[PDB]
């Protein structure tokens, strides 16, 4: 019933691709939301131009 | 404001403690003392007891 985000930022200077080294990741936040998950979706921005 | 005593508006709340077989939400107060250093203590820090 605990939902636990885990985060990392890096700058990384490789063009393309996911870059090979090792970099642990620091807990963002839990949350007690104690619902069920099945199926995920991820949402981008867009920027409007004339 | 002129009526009998039991006739008289009361404000009612009624609280329900729900609890089911899920993680809990709410909870009491807790509670804090003053640290004490250097001294064989019996210390408690967040349920680490």
């Amino acid at each position: 019933g605990y939902f636990k985000i885990y985060s990392k930022h890096t700058p990384i200077n490789l063009v393309r691709g996911l870059p090979q080294g090792f970099s642990a990741l620091e807990p963002l936040v839990d949350l007690p939301i104690g619902i069920n998950i099945t199926r995920f979706q991820t949402l981008h921005i867009s920027y409007l131009t004339p | 404001p002129t009526y009998g005593v039991g006739y008289q508006p009361y404000r009612v709340v009624v609280l329900s403690f729900e609890l089911l077989h899920a993680p809990a939400t709410v909870c009491g107060p807790k509670k804090s003392t003053n640290l004490v250093k250097n001294k064989c203590v019996n210390f408690n820090f967040n349920g680490l007891t």
